[PDB]
């Protein structure tokens, strides 16, 4: 009669005898790779401890939240830039955690052994925390901040603009869209392995030296999350180490994932750190170096050799990309402000020097370039001037990625200027580099996206704004500004009397 | 030979060990508390120690009085051998048959230097309080302000030593 | 260092300075509220809605998207990364849906948890309590280790029948309900385990191995069309919507009410059992749950649909038309169990009356939301002619 | 204002420099452990312990104080705010208990607070389940609504009895444990009260009135002998060791053990009532966690006492004397429930059986750890007496 | 066949009938009034109710504490003047906690109505969360703070000096020993309506002031409990407003009790606020006179003039003699300052001149004063001096009143300076006012706490600390300090060097 109970371990020894076998029992998804039923997790978890675990870390992280963070008003001393850049981090993280979901129960539904089906139900679990999270990263900033348009309607407003495309590509559909086996690549064994991961915390770090204790709060608490699917990461590899196809389908989808996820987050979040940031905290060159070295490309890599896992073949073109890939993005951002639900900024004098210090010869050819804008009147309302007339004028066509969505500048890119263009059955196509494109030679049909000019073609820009909201409650003022003060506000007229008007850059083309 | 531990306290020890019989012990603690407890103690000579000592004298009393007494003698028979309900129900008349606050504060006091537990036993002596301290305030607090201080002092037969009012 | 090394925004004084120096006076939008452009469900918007709403990158070809364009990357052949194609019902806004629990992650696995360790609680006092003693041996080692025992593969079927739906559910307030209510179904399965090792540990000779009960699931006679039924539902339907629909609007409606209410729950106090029926309290707190959400999608939304009511209406009363055979057959194979019990446990009469209670909740809850036809008299004779 | 016009002196950054300024390089003492000088019951120091231990300011001269002197402001006639007079019990350190759960506020309002929220679910969905049509209208009306709802009162005078230990316990382990023990049987008469009042929402023409039970409980026959034990544990006894313990490691033990658990739960399943035995699935936790507490205050710490082992067990030796009589009384006139109880529905060969149940229960638990001579057969004979 | 539920408010309905009438249906306490047993609580809650609405606040705070506080390192960013301070306000205020749940006992006892009861035992377990709550605040302290020395052991260091006497007193036994009715003033009332409450709200903010964002996390939920222990305050007026008996004793023992309470926590309190802090919020001077005037004794004592309550008949006394109390008792407790658990500061020169601006003629009483210590050494261990032998020189006793047991100075005090001396059998007594000592004349049974002198008379100091624990891990160094510094404290040798021997003052009238 003494007291005893029963706790998830004791459970969890009779998990994999719950699956039983029947004809029909297998995969409703494509994929050549067949993972074995005998396959275990790494955690022995059931439901109601899943539950317990994640609820306990929830009541730290609303209770800072709730209580003492809001006391000291954290929502609002928080850097201008910072505030804005938040907007587009946790809401386009938040699409990441949304398709992890998606793709989880894909390779939930995938897995046969009742024990690797378990270990990603608890991620499906997680992935829709995390969604949950970097919503309420957005609502409370929007709530108790400074500049709440952008953060309170993202879902929405972040339609307007050409860093959104990409984002769905590497975080969306190349999470869910394709093999499982290369779809769980694109999330775990690449995606959060190589960027999430030490990305997450990356954040929290430049959140803080910029006066926001609201990112960290929420994100050190997903990568608690996180450590457990790292450890299932593996898993996936080991289902299929053994499948004679692994050792010759495994090394493709591998690169492929790869490069995709690199060919956006290289330049993208590097741009938000140092651009999006009035406090550095590190170089995004050594930070991607490291990341993508000595702690991925074989410190991590390498322990799976013994699998037939090489190395990623287009490692060292991506690593040429790093340098420059970031500030050659921030070009086309800050040309194209109008567009995003977000305000930016121009390098200001100590920023330019932190820049041409850590990245020689960004002065004579970024900085130029932005105390030009500045001269022309760029962050002034009345000066009739975006520096995407700049481009125009200096014949500097901008071109879209067709397979990556990355917006580039091939003729003042510092990265990868190899601009390749090819017509099929009626339609021209655009691509960046060698891989894209041979991605969009062998698999046309899984890269139809149209882009920003293509559908934007022959509007006048004023108007493609005013219709997918990108405008303040004042119904009158823009979301998005070139510059991050509290005054002189561009205005949806300030922008019509430009009268720009898109058009297709391909075009051009005989 | 500080706060916690000193001679007087280790000397009461050994002299308590040496109380073999409940009636003894029992004599011995009623006499302890005559003169050392209260504001009528004989004597203010054992201030810092009294109470510690007090208690220790009331652990050799109860448990003497345990090995002594039956069941039914301990639940209503003081440690020396009164019917508790009796002296309780004596006590309560005598308090209700007070004339003024100063007879009343006599019978009280003298009431808890006589009987407090382990003599009586703690169901009846804290019944005793219950209605012994309701008469004591009534009488106390009737008028409390009335009788001033230079009355007041003779009233309580206090000595006064020194006086100081700017 | 007692103060550290990093230098934080909020709190540095140099840094800080910086900051409040670069804020303006007043916010640059008095419109705080995230998610304002949604059209509340209720009188005011909830955090439920603002949290979850629209984080499904729906361009608007999928009813009710926002997005434009199509997807950058879809599957190899062309597949969309989530499309109209995925299943036969169709609406106006796949956005409509609202749990009326409104449950997000964290009120889900904040109620889970306290049930959890309530849970811990309980099982500690009632060993401690000793009230395994008044329990029947014959009901404790053949009826809960053996045919309670097998139910959980039942269960835990039902569970897996939603992989599908995580993946292809057109919006999020559909895709989270999904997942919850797949992961209240594995929890079932789970706790029916944790009932088997509990009494492992306060009985001697207690075997909680699963060997028996799962061999009685895989070969027995009782929960043989059972089986049958939720190999099909899970791995027979590609279509998120007839699975989700059809195995909480008809399948587990029908033979889980009656197995988990109108047999265990009704049964196991008559036995001295009360152990189970702590259990079956929590999946029948579970299955309430998870009803609301299921009417509020199937009726409210697409079976009332503005534009698709009629078509949604044909779909369903296929679908359900389609499952409850195989329903039926499941409850029929089950009344097979009764002839197992001690004589005067119950008798035809109750087991009709328990039945009927079953499908005339069915027809109500269900069955009349859309219009389908069902006949209760002869539901419960087919089923009855299940007796041993 | 958006930045307010206070300013904080851990971001205010002209503030926030002096304060750094101030600081010294590193900690001026490493022993950051609150509490280090109490004497660990387990392992390591606890929460529990450090938070707790010693908040009680006695004065070495009540056994285990660590202060010195008399009390600044006594009671009128002298009474000290707490002495040794309160107590026939004597200890060499009255801060020796350890609740074995380690219950400071924060744990238990969080236990409870689960429990509660679950609870609120559990109706809810036993409500929409109608599982209330299969419980048996007689023992609903009749036995739940009268002879369950007047035992309310029997835990509501138990709550009460607790009131004076409150104000008297030497010691902040005791009292916070003496308060969670009542605390927790308020909880369970309310929670009566709770499912009666929730009967009269989901059942017609039943009224949440307490009138009923409490004319029961204080004019009845079947509770007589209970409410007498009751009336007086509360109101005869000022010794709040003698209270906590006969209320719990006798009366309690005994009488209530064997009306919740020997006839409500044991019964009411036999009755198609569920709902009951969720409620009393509660007090018998609670009453199996407060026993925990109550053995190692009362045989742990004082019945083991090195140095008044002997004294203490004389003393609680009389105790279970003094109040095994009036509590077989209780018992005896409960055992006249049984006869309101339709035919067939217990024998008295069950009846005896739960009887030794508890019996052997108490005597395993609470009677030898003081070397109280039981007898079995004599009591449950007596008890067996007045027999319906 | 909808789902239902039932609310405490449904249940409470019935609370108040749970209590039947019969023999012994009475107080087991002394009291001389009669509380009517038709008394009704102001909320309506039940076990489970109140259960969970306290675990939500725990959430909040704990959750604050153990992540965003933890992570902004804000158990050391506090001034260290206010890390001591909170060692006495913590600790001191967790006795005042506790002897409430054993108050409030006595309370629950003497309700007769079962809803009085119940209204008293919500109370009784909201004491004890704040006990739990003040002993977290210094056990985080101690975990995380600068200097745990005191914090850690407060509970028995707190014994070896006189301030910690005087609040037995008010917040212990004034709180329960003696008449119910007595008890409920002295702390709910006039201890927690007049000073408890307005208190921690004023905690908070000399807390943010100072760098202390823990106690605001803390105190400000203590707080929200306390806003219902004020409603139930008028209970206990209104269960008695109508026995005789009452007219004829409620004034008194209420003017006792307000006595009582500012008697000490005019001067402590002013005094822990204005020298135990470096960034002031309000004089004190201004906030006691809002507090007992247009506050207290003005609004809410007023509203209850209706039955029969009048203001203190003290209260021109006290506010008479507490302009210069908290002033006149820091210079005593600086100058006993070995006998603390807390390390003490001096003004320095924007403080003097603070207390100047805001106390005219402060300067050249206290502040020369404090300048002629400090530049004779007192924060020196190489000196050889310690204020109170500045005390013994200049022939200024310092006696301690047998009631209140706060210290006095009538030769050197700028405040009250009257004194009474009595010889009462064999034993002589000191007092400071005329109000105390009626109680003592009237009350001599009631008041025998031995004071300080008393028991330390003939010990020499540093034995008494050593005894006592009064040193840090080291078993040498002091926990008490005259300064704040983290260099140059002062040892237990430093202290045996001086050779102080107390001496009981009452004996120079022998
Ligand atoms: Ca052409
Ligand atoms: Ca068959
Ligand atoms: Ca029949
Ligand atoms: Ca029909
Ligand atoms: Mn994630
Ligand atoms: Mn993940
Ligand atoms: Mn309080
Ligand atoms: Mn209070």
């Amino acid at each position: 009669r003494a007291p005893t109970s029963v706790n998830a371990q004791e459970v969890h020894r009779w998990l994999q005898s719950f699956n039983w076998d029947f004809k029909n029992n297998r995969t409703k998804y494509a994929t050549k790779y067949k993972m074995a039923n005998e396959t275990k997790e790494q955690f022995k978890l059931i439901a109601k401890e899943y539950a317990r675990m994640e609820a306990v870390k929830d009541e730290r992280q609303f209770g800072s939240l709730q209580d003492a963070l809001t006391r000291l008003n954290a929502g609002v001393r928080v850097h201008p830039k910072w505030n804005e850049t938040m907007k587009v981090v946790s809401n386009f993280l938040e699409v990441g955690e949304y398709n992890a979901i998606a793709a989880t129960g894909m390779l939930w539904d995938s897995a046969q052994a009742a024990e690797q089906k378990n270990g990603y139900l608890a991620q499906v679990l997680d992935e829709i925390r995390h969604t949950h999270q970097c919503a309420y990263v957005n609502y409370y900033f929007a709530k108790n901040g400074q500049d709440p348009a952008g953060h309170n309607d993202a879902r929405r407003t972040r339609t307007i603009g050409p860093l959104w495309k990409g984002m769905k590509r590497v975080f969306s559909d190349g999470f869910i869209s394709g093999d499982a086996v290369e779809c769980s690549l694109n999330l775990q064994l690449v995606g959060e392995a190589c960027f999430t991961n030490p990305l997450i915390v990356a954040v929290t770090e430049w959140a803080a030296a910029n006066g926001d204790e609201i990112t960290p709060t929420v994100f050190l608490s997903i990568e608690t999350d996180e450590l457990r699917h790292m450890a299932n990461g593996y898993q996936t590899v080991v289902s299929i180490a053994n499948d004679p196809a692994s050792a010759k389908y495994l090394n493709t989808d591998l690169n492929n994932a790869f490069w995709t996820q690199q060919k956006y987050f290289t330049p993208v979040l590097g741009m938000l750190f140092e651009y999006g940031s009035k406090f550095k905290v590190e170089p995004w060159v050594k930070t991607w170096d490291r990341w993508v070295y000595e702690d991925w490309g074989g410190i991590w890599i390498g322990r799976l050799g013994k699998y037939g896992v090489e190395s990623p073949r287009s490692l060292k073109d991506a690593k040429q990309d790093a340098y420059w890939a970031h500030h050659d993005l921030y070009l086309l951002a800050y040309a194209l402000w109008p567009t995003g639900f977000f305000r930016l900024a121009l390098p200001d004098q100590e920023e330019m020097e932190w820049f041409e210090a850590n990245y020689p010869g960004w002065y004579d050819h970024y900085g130029k370039i932005y105390e030009e804008w500045r001269a022309r009147g760029c962050e002034d309302p009345s000066s009739g001037f975006i520096p995407l007339m700049w481009f125009i004028e200096n014949n500097h066509p901008i071109y879209i990625d067709r397979v990556s969505q990355v917006p580039f500048c091939p003729s003042l890119a510092k990265g990868a200027s190899t601009l390749r263009v090819h017509e099929y059955n009626g339609e021209m196509h655009t691509f960046s580099d060698q891989w894209g494109e041979r991605m969009w030679l062998a698999e046309p049909e899984r890269y139809e996206c149209q882009n920003i000019f293509e559908q934007y073609e022959g509007r006048e820009l004023s108007e493609v704004i005013a219709e997918l909201h990108g405008l303040r409650s004042d119904g009158k003022t823009l979301i998005a500004q070139p510059h991050v003060r509290g005054d002189k506000l561009w205005t949806l007229d300030d922008i019509k009397r430009l009268n720009c008007v898109f058009k297709n850059p391909v075009k051009a083309f005989n | 030979l500080g706060i916690h531990s000193n001679d007087t306290r280790d000397a009461w020890v050994n002299k308590i060990a040496q109380l073999n019989t409940l009636e003894k012990a029992a004599e011995m603690l009623k006499q302890f508390r005559m003169d050392h407890t209260t504001p009528f103690r004989n004597s203010y000579e054992l201030d810092n120690d009294y109470l510690w000592i007090e208690a220790k004298l009331e652990e050799k009393v109860a448990v003497l009085k345990a090995r002594a007494f039956n069941e039914v003698d301990f639940r209503h028979k003081t440690a020396f051998g009164e019917d508790a309900k009796s002296v309780l129900d004596g006590t309560v008349a005598k308090m209700n048959a007070a004339k003024d606050k100063w007879e009343a504060e006599k019978i009280h006091i003298g009431f808890r230097q006589a009987y407090k537990p382990p003599i009586m036993p703690v169901n009846y002596f804290l019944d005793g309080e219950r209605q012994l301290g309701t008469r004591l305030m009534e009488l106390r607090n009737l008028n409390y302000y009335d009788t001033p201080l230079e009355e007041l002092r003779k009233q309580r037969g206090v000595r006064v030593v020194h006086l100081q009012s700017p | 260092s007692m103060l550290g090394e990093r230098r934080r925004g909020l709190t540095d004084p140099e840094m800080a300075e910086v900051i409040l120096k670069a804020l303006p006076e007043a916010p640059l939008d008095g419109n705080n509220k995230m998610g304002y452009f949604v059209t509340p469900r209720w009188k005011r918007l909830t955090e439920y809605e603002a949290l979850t709403v629209y984080a499904q990158p729906n361009a608007d070809w999928i009813a009710g998207g926002l997005d434009w364009g199509d997807w950058t990357q879809k599957f190899h052949g062309g597949r969309p990364s989530w499309g109209n194609e995925t299943t036969e019902l169709r609406t106006v806004d796949w956005f409509k849906h609202r749990d009326p629990l409104r449950r997000w992650h964290a009120p889900y696995v904040k109620d889970k948890a306290e049930e959890w360790r309530y849970t811990d609680r309980f099982l500690q006092g009632y060993s401690a309590d000793g009230q395994i003693r008044a329990m029947n041996p014959t009901w404790r080692d053949e009826f809960i280790n053996r045919y309670w025992g097998a139910f959980l593969f039942n269960e835990y079927g039902l569970f897996n029948a939603h992989s599908q739906g995580a993946r292809e559910a057109l919006s999020d307030v559909t895709r989270v309900s999904l997942a919850f209510w797949g992961f209240d179904k594995i929890d079932i399965a789970q706790m029916i385990q944790l009932e088997r090792g509990f009494l492992a540990k306060i009985v001697p000779g207690f075997d909680e191995s699963t060997a028996v009960p799962k061999a009685e699931w895989t070969n027995g006679e009782v929960y043989k069309s059972a089986r049958l039924a939720v190999e099909g539902l899970w791995q027979e339907v590609f279509d998120w919507n007839e699975s989700a629909f059809s195995v909480h609007a008809v399948y587990d409606a029908l033979f889980g009410q009656f197995v988990r209410r109108e047999f265990f729950q009704r049964l196991a106090p008559r036995f001295g059992d009360n152990l189970t029926p702590f259990f079956i309290n929590q999946a029948q707190t579970y299955f309430q749950i998870a009803k609301q959400g299921v009417q509020d999608l199937y009726y409210n939304c697409l079976g009332d649909d503005p534009e698709f009511s009629d078509y949604n209406r044909t779909v369903m009363r296929n679908w359900t038309g389609k499952w409850l055979e195989p329903t039926i057959a499941a409850l029929r194979d089950f009344m097979g169990l009764f002839a197992k019990l001690p004589a005067g446990t119950t008798d035809k009469e109750e087991i009709t009356a328990s039945l009927y209670r079953v499908v005339d909740d069915w027809i109500e809850d269900y069955a009349s939301r859309i219009d389908f036809k069902a006949d209760r008299d002869q539901i419960v004779k087919a089923v009855l002619a299940g007796l041993k």
